[PDB]
């Protein structure tokens, strides 16, 4: 069963991609897709119950060696260990629903089993990167679930924005995945080896951590690296909610999780400050995609936190990412039915009333709105406290700002997710289109990761849900105060007279504008220099006229 | 102020163009239809009371003004509807254009398909 | 040396068949290249990897002209002997055919040679057939040929005297017994650099590939950039570096200078190649100057890496000028303004592209990954920092490789139709080659 | 043309000379440019620095 | 909805610029520019000096809690002591420059703990 | 409408037919003349050289900056790993006589 969890969708998306789709057509291929996920997903919850509950890791020799010089030896070997087992738990569950999505969202494309595909490939190359023992399978798993990624991003490529998105996407994660392959160079070199049980750091030379941390940041989407995140809503709605969930946005919190030798100080301002900048820039955002994916990138500044508090922070950091996935491909999938109910409009100005969606669309974006903002009682609010108690208690004082920043976020959250609710549906209609969508594949795609986020409360992640934090109930109870404080502010909907704030957080500080001259057009006019001054000129030889 | 296409405009026009992109700019800023149907009704009593004007130095002095305005308040993200340019739905799968085939290209003049020398 | 010269003899049989027999000419020609394809496949099949270091040894008497194997030798000669029937399936003249097979000859006999009086006969005999190819006389340019031949010859005219100096000082060209000689390293080291800078493509006496590369017929494009840049680096492997090794030592920080700017330099022109030509041309330099560099280094398996990346850069990038010669020979130009939307018309051949991009690029499952990554292990082992800059820069490749491929592969749907047989069986002996030099390379 | 009452038509240019940037701009953004991506360069010649002055600190006040 | 209209682009009928390769002209209309905001006028009417100049104080107003709490406050700061281990256990657990427990000011190696948690980047030889 | 194949194979070349044959140039672009200039124009930009304020700055400033920049760093790379192995002050070209090339038989 262990092997069962990644060969099988790679082996889904070599079918769907390949000649032998021509014999199946749209039809088959859907039945193809949908099979050789749930195939996968038994896989894992054998391997789940197997390794996390039972404690009985099991590593695999796959394929023999992969290359080996000299004292570098790379092997196509797995090892399925606690995290490993975490992680495909998460991936092929996500995956399985946005299949069953996908196989009827994008019904009417005229290339549907092509999508379908690439979809597996990058669940297959995601689940690769997890189940890998050591670095360079992880980067096999890196790359494939990048290229997968552009493809993706860039499906409908008859539109020039979309495949700018996918292009912006490959950039920027290329020079995080160079300082990454630096901090590999790094740890073989000072250690010997490269699996991951034989990594055992105390107390290395600082470029270790940063640029493994760097790498990171580019995957996990963190500050002067978010710029990609937004302009990835190009693709259609089930490549985001499995960007935003399972694959892709957790590789860098998973690595950085998995390793454990960064240094706390980058780590914590480096995540306080994405969960603050995300935190305001979700709240000044009218497309109704840009919001949940900036929300996507304040979570991930949440783990990131979490990872520089400890040991303890890093397991709560692994348990908020699990729980994250559900109710964030849920968001993604009951706003895709929005869309598509409202012809295909992402502006929520032109939303309202309850015509142009299902009971169970509306019900899905409650309740995984709900566990988002830590509701009590709800799978949110374990992982999301639990991160913010272990801030209020750690003894570095440049966790004291953390905390802060994590309370002011905590408070735009629920701000900003109360409001696309109200916008959605509370206020009178301003569209005009009411083709509501209440197919048997999405509802059933929608109910399975509401049914996930119940068995998160019901069944922790982890042995830190229900131990006690010793904290005063004024510092405890204070969350669920900031959480009605943004649901209040939000069904007000009240507005602020000083625009040019407005401006300059609805145009997201101006990131993207200010890196269109900073290294872009000096890199264009560099090789200006270099070719026509130095090719063509100073270096140029010329003829002898006779 | 406005661009070199609005400057280029008769005055009738120009003023017509004025008030339209503040009807637009009054959506983009708004977060509904309903928030934005009084401040429509007030933009058009906002433009009533400089009806009946003749000067054309005021009238210049409070085009100018306006224009200045509505380039200070262009919102960053306007609603377009999907299908136009600049929206989300423009030009994602068209129809394909007619392209010509060659059928049994390889046995066409075979033993001589390379590059002269 | 025996079959050697039989195969010689066979393929120079061409010229005595009459031309109204098309069918076998054809046949000929192209059995001519696949015999040898044959047996350099024995002679790894014959090879002792646990024995010496030099097998299958044969030296001809008082001539000079002394030959053996080794491993640098044997991949490099697997690689041409690939490589030659595919240029075959692009010719259409027996006079291409005929300068193709004395190309192939000389390059076989130059890439196992141990004499460097011999190297030097043997590599630069192939001049007047690199001029005559690059500029034939409708569809070539004579420039670009003249500025090919005229760059190898001042190299080689650097060269000639030094290596008659250390003929002189210790009485042979062998490089068995140069190796054990005392002899005078600086200047017998400048003439190497010389030729072998020119033939690798390292600033500044680089500036003939731009024009030569892209001038060249598709068949004489693949030749030059996967086989004929190579013979700089064996020329460092085998003939260098045994020699003189304290002037490979003072001139580290020189060669390492040169890299790093024929890197970074050479990097920032191709972004502002508006020809897919060019575009694929100008990125070989990169690829041999971390080359170099890694040869240069001579720090954790240095000879292996370097070799290694030689042959995936001789997989891939010809591979890449195939598919640029089928849409010059379907469309009539190469510039990239007149392409878009070859994904839509093209499919198999997009496909083909991708992937050869990602190759290209260096991304896993591609030999160029495991390629790059030792590399860099052998640069790192010296310095931290002179593998750090090729680690930073890989943004500026990955940007005019996916810039050029979504250019002219995705938008509105013109240009021409879909590959036919022929050119899908020019390119795939080069893609099976990577996925198993990607996948499972050693065992 | 004929859609050109749809979705706009060719009238209106790109305001654009397509010229190269300034001199001054182009040297400022490409030193910063250095600093920031080359920041392990800056690192570990500090580093020497600093380990330097202090074998001179042991040298001086060691011969006294 | 496939096959929606959708208006192409004309060819160049004019002598082009030399730098004309910093436009993406796909076939459609309309083309971009290779790099967005590059050129053209900037969403919402602003400029690099707007970013620039809201940046010179917006930037110190984020950078200055995280000066000030590292550099005016302590480990004293806290109501509790770190968690207490056994010697065995305590002793590896605080080998990690990154581990929380060299915050405990009650430890009797408080000073030599912290001492060597020291970030280095060149490693010595 | 032309027919280049007999119903048993064999290609026939339509020399003095009617119908236009398909073939291998069917597909040649229609050249825009302001593009081939524009691509003639670039071939031959070495032509457009010339030694003015702009390209004397910049050729010293980026050119000869960063191969000095580069020079400096090889020679900082290569004295750090000599003294990192132990060694002691080598000889690079033009550097006097000094130690070049380590002993194997010897304990550094
Ligand atoms: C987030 C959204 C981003 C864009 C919105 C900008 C909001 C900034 C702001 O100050 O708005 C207050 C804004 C008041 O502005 P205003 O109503 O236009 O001006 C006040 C009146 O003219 C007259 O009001 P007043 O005089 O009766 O007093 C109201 C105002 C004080 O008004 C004044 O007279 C200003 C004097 C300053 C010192 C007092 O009181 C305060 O703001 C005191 C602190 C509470 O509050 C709102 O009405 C909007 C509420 C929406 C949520 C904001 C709640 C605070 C969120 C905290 C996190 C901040 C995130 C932003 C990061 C910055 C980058
Ligand atoms: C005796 C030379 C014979 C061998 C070369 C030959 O046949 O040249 C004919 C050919 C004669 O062409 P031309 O139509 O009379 O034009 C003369 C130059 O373009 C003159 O054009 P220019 O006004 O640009 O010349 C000033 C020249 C500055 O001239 C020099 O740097 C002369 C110093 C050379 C002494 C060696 C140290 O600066 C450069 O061209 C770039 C710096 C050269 C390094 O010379 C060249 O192609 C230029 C020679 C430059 C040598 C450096 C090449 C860099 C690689
Ligand atoms: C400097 C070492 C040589 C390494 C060069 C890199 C080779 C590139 C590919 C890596 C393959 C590794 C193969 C390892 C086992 C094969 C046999 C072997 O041992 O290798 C030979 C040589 O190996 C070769 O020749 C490998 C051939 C690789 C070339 C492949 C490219 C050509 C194929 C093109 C595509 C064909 C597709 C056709 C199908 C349609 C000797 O090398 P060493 O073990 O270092 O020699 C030992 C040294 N001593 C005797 C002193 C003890
Ligand atoms: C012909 C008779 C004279 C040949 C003398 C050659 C002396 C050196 C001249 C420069 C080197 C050119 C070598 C090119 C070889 C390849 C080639 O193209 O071969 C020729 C023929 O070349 C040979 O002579 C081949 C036999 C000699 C080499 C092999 C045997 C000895 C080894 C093929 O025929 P075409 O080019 O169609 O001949 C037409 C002639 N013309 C260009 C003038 C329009
Ligand atoms: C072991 C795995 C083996 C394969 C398992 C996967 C195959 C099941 C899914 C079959 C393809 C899905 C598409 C499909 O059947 O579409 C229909 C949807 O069919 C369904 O009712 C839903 C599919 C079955 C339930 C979901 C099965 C997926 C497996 C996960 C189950 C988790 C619980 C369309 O509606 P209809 O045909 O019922 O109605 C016709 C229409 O009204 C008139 O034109
Ligand atoms: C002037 C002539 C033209 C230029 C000079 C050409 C010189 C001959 C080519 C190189 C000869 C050595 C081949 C490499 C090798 O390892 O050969 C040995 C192994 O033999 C082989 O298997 C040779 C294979 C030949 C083909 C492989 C490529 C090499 C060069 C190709 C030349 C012909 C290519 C034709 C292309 C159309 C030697 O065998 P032997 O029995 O003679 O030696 C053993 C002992 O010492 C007794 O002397
Ligand atoms: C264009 C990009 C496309 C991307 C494609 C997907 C991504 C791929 C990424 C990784 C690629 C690795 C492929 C390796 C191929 C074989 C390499 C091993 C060769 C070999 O002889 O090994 C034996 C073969 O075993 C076996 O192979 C098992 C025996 C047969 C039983 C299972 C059959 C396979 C079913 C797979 C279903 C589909 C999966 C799709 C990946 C195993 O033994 P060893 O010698 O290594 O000994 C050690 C353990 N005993
Ligand atoms: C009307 C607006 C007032 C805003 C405050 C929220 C309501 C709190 C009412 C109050 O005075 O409660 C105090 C809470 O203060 C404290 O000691 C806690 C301060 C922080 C609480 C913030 C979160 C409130 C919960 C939502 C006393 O607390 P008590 O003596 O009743 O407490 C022990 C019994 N559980
Ligand atoms: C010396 C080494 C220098 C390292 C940095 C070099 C960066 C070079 C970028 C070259 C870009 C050329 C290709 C290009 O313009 O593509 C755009 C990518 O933008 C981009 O790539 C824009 C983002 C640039 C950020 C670069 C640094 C990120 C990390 C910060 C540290 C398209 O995409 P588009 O911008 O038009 O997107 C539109 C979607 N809306
Ligand atoms: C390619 C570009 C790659 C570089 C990208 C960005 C890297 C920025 C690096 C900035 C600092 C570099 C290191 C400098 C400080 C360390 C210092 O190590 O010691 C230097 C180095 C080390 O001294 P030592 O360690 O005490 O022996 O000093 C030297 O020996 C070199 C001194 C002279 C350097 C310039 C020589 C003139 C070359 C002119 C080249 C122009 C040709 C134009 C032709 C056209």
């Amino acid at each position: 069963m262990f092997l069962l969890s990644v060969f099988f969708p790679l082996l889904g998306g070599l079918v769907n991609t390949s000649p032998i789709a021509r014999f199946l057509g749209h039809r088959g291929s859907s039945i193809i897709a949908i099979g050789c996920m749930v195939v996968a997903f038994i896989s894992s919850v054998v391997i789940y119950y197997e390794v996390v509950f039972m404690g009985c890791a099991v590593s695999v020799d796959v394929f023999g060696t992969w290359f080996s010089v000299g004292t570098f030896h790379a092997g196509w070997t797995f090892n399925f260990d606690l995290l490993t087992a975490n992680m495909l738990f998460t991936v092929t569950g996500v995956s399985m629903a946005v299949h069953m999505y996908a196989c009827d969202y994008m019904r009417q494309d005229p290339h549907l089993n092509l999508f379908l595909g690439y979809l597996s490939y990058f669940t297959g190359f995601m689940c690769v990167l997890v189940a890998a023992d050591n670095l360079l399978v992880m980067l096999v798993g890196w790359e494939g679930i990048g290229v997968c990624s552009y493809l993706l991003i860039g499906y409908w490529s008859h539109r020039l924005s979309a495949v700018k998105s996918a292009q912006k996407a490959i950039l920027v994660n290329r020079v995080s995945d160079g300082l990454l392959m630096w901090g590999v160079l790094w740890v073989w070199y000072h250690l010997g080896s490269l699996e991951y049980d034989l990594l055992n750091v105390y107390s290395a030379s600082g470029f270790v951590g940063l640029s493994i941390l760097i790498g990171a940041m580019g995957k996990s989407a963190q500050i002067l690296f978010h710029v990609w995140l937004a302009d990835a809503m190009e693709g259609p709605t089930p490549v985001s909610a499995l960007i935003h969930a399972a694959t892709l946005v957790t590789a860098g919190v998973y690595l950085l999780v998995r390793l454990h030798i960064h240094d706390e100080m980058f780590v914590i301002i480096v995540g306080s400050l994405t969960a603050f900048m995300a935190g305001v820039f979700g709240a000044t955002q009218s497309d109704l995609k840009r919001v949940i994916a900036y929300s996507t990138c304040s979570q991930l500044g949440y783990m990131m936190v979490s990872l520089g508090l400890g040991e303890t922070g890093g397991e709560a950091s692994m348990g908020h990412l699990m729980t994250h996935a559900s109710f964030k491909a849920a968001l993604f999938l009951a706003a895709g039915m929005v869309i598509s109910g409202n012809g295909g409009n992402q502006h929520i100005a032109r939303y309202g009333g309850s015509a142009h969606s299902a009971m169970f669309t509306m019900l899905t974006l409650m309740v995984a709105s709900l566990s988002l903002i830590g509701w009590p009682e709800l799978s949110g609010f374990y992982s999301k406290e639990t991160i913010l108690n272990l801030a209020a208690i750690c003894a570095d004082p440049i966790a004291d700002v953390a905390h802060t920043l994590l309370l002011l976020t905590a408070m735009l959250t629920s701000a900003y997710t109360t409001k696309l609710f109200y916008q959605c549906f509370m206020v009178d209609f301003s569209g005009s289109s009411v083709t509501p969508v209440r197919n048997v594949l999405p509802i059933l795609a929608m109910a399975i990761l509401l049914l996930d986020i119940m068995l998160k409360v019901w069944v922790g992640t982890n042995l830190l849900s229900g131990m006690l934090f010793f904290l005063p109930w004024g510092v405890k109870t204070l969350p669920f105060g900031l959480m009605v404080a943004g649901i209040l502010t939000a069904t007000a909907a009240v507005g602020s007279e000083r625009f040019t704030l407005i401006r300059f957080c609805g145009s997201r500080w101006g990131f993207d504008q200010l890196f269109a001259r900073s290294p872009v057009n000096p890199i264009f006019d560099l090789g200006r220099i270099t070719w026509a001054i130095g090719d063509r000129g100073l270096l140029s030889v010329g003829n002898l006229r006779a | 102020m406005a661009s070199e296409v609005v400057l280029a405009l008769p005055h009738k026009l120009r003023v017509m163009r004025m008030y339209r992109t503040g009807l637009k700019e009054l959506i983009n800023w708004s977060a509904n239809r309903h928030e934005w149907y009084p401040r429509a009704y007030a933009l058009r009593q906002e433009f009533e009371d400089s009806k009946a004007l003749t000067d054309r130095e005021e009238i210049r002095k409070k085009l100018e003004h306006g224009e200045e305005l509505l380039a200070r308040f262009r919102h960053w993200e306007p609603l377009i509807k999907p299908e136009f340019v600049g929206g989300t739905a423009y030009s994602i799968n068209p129809a394909q254009p007619k392209l010509k085939f060659i059928p049994n290209y390889d046995a066409m003049d075979e033993y001589k398909k390379g590059d002269h020398l | 040396m025996f079959i050697s010269v039989l195969l010689i003899l066979f393929a120079l049989c061409v010229t005595l068949i009459p031309e109204a027999h098309y069918h076998m000419v054809r046949v000929w020609s192209f059995v001519a290249t696949i015999i040898p394809m044959w047996v350099v496949t024995w002679m790894w099949w014959n090879f002792d990897a646990s024995g010496h270091g030099l097998q299958m040894l044969v030296i001809l008497g008082r001539s000079h002209l002394a030959f053996g194997i080794d491993g640098v030798a044997l991949s490099l000669m697997l690689l041409t002997t690939v490589l030659f029937p595919i240029c075959m399936m692009l010719l259409r003249t027996v006079a291409g055919f005929m300068t193709f097979i004395l190309l192939e000859v000389l390059v076989l006999s130059a890439l196992c040679v141990l004499d460097l009086l011999g190297f030097y006969i043997l590599f630069e005999a192939s001049l007047i057939l690199l001029f005559l190819l690059i500029g034939r006389a409708p569809y070539g340019s004579l420039e670009a040929a003249y500025k090919i031949v005229l760059y190898t010859m001042a190299g080689s005219l650097v060269l000639l005297p030094t290596l008659f100096m250390i003929y002189s000082e210790c009485g042979t060209t062998n490089v068995l017994y140069m190796t054990c000689a005392y002899n005078h390293q600086t200047v017998l080291g400048w003439g190497l650099l010389a030729v072998l800078a020119v033939k690798i493509p390292l600033m500044p006496v680089h500036l003939w590939l731009p024009e030569a590369h892209v001038a060249a017929p598709t068949a004489g494009s693949v030749l030059l950039a996967g086989v004929l840049l190579k013979l700089g680096g064996i020329g460092f492997l085998r003939f260098m570096l045994p020699v003189v090794p304290e002037f490979c030592v003072s001139v580290f920080p020189l060669v390492s200078t040169l890299c790093l700017v024929s890197f970074l330099f050479s990097t920032l022109s191709t972004l502002r190649q508006i020809d897919l030509k060019k575009i694929v041309a100008y990125s070989s330099i990169a690829h041999m100057s971390m080359v170099t560099l890694a040869i240069f280094s001579q720090s954790e398996f240095s000879a292996y890496s370097s070799s290694f990346l030689m042959i995936a850069h001789g997989l891939i990038s010809p591979a890449l000028f195939l598919i640029v010669g089928i849409l010059y020979d379907r469309a009539h130009t190469k510039f990239i303004l007149y392409f878009s939307g070859l994904g839509a018309s093209m499919p198999i051949g997009s496909t083909l592209f991708f992937l050869f991009t990602l190759g290209n690029l260096a991304f896993p499952l591609f030999p160029n990954f495991i390629a790059e990554v030792l590399c860099m292990v052998s640069i790192f082992a010296v310095h931290e920092l002179l593998a750090y800059v090729f680690c930073v820069c890989q943004v500026l490749g990955a940007a005019y490789g996916f810039w050029a491929f979504n250019r002219v592969v995705h938008g509105l749907p013109r240009g021409p139709a879909d590959v036919t047989r022929t050119e899908f069986h020019t390119v795939l002996p080069l893609l099976i080659g990577a996925v198993w030099l990607g996948i499972k390379p050693m065992a | 043309t004929s859609l050109d009452h749809v979705f706009g038509d060719n009238s209106n240019k790109l305001n654009y000379n397509f010229e190269p940037m300034g001199m001054g701009s182009l040297f400022i953004r490409t030193m910063v440019m250095v600093g920031v991506f080359f920041f392990p360069v800056f690192i570990m010649i500090n580093d020497d620095y600093k380990y330097t002055s202090f074998l001179d600190k042991v040298a001086a006040a060691k011969a006294a | 909805g496939a096959g929606a209209p959708v208006k192409l682009a004309p060819r160049p009928d004019k002598p082009l610029p030399t730098w004309y390769e910093l436009w993406w002209d796909n076939g459609y209309y309309p083309g971009q520019p290779a790099a967005d905001f590059m050129f053209g006028a900037w969403p919402g009417n602003m400029t690099e000096t707007y970013y620039l100049r809201f940046w010179s104080v917006f930037g110190l107003a984020l950078a200055a809690p995280f000066y000030y709490v590292a550099n005016f406050t302590d480990e004293t700061r806290m109501p509790m002591v770190p968690q207490q281990y056994p010697a065995e256990v305590r002793d590896v657990l605080v080998q990690r420059r990154n581990s929380m427990l060299k915050h405990d000011f009650s430890a009797p190696d408080f000073k030599e703990v912290k001492d060597r948690a020291k970030i280095y980047w060149t490693p010595m030889y | 409408e032309a027919k280049q194949f007999t119903p048993d194979g064999k290609y026939m070349p339509g020399i003095f037919s009617k119908a236009k044959p398909l073939d291998r140039s069917t597909q040649w672009v229609h050249k825009n003349p302001y593009i081939e200039a524009w691509y003639y124009r670039r071939d031959h930009f070495e032509n457009e050289f010339v030694w003015n304020y702009r390209t004397t700055i910049e050729a010293l400033w980026f050119l000869g900056g960063f191969t000095a920049a580069a020079y400096a760093l090889s020679v900082f790379a290569f004295r750090q790993a000599d003294r990192r192995s132990g060694y002691p002050k080598r000889q690079i070209l033009g550097d006097e006589p000094a130690m070049v090339l380590p002993d194997e038989r010897q304990f550094y």
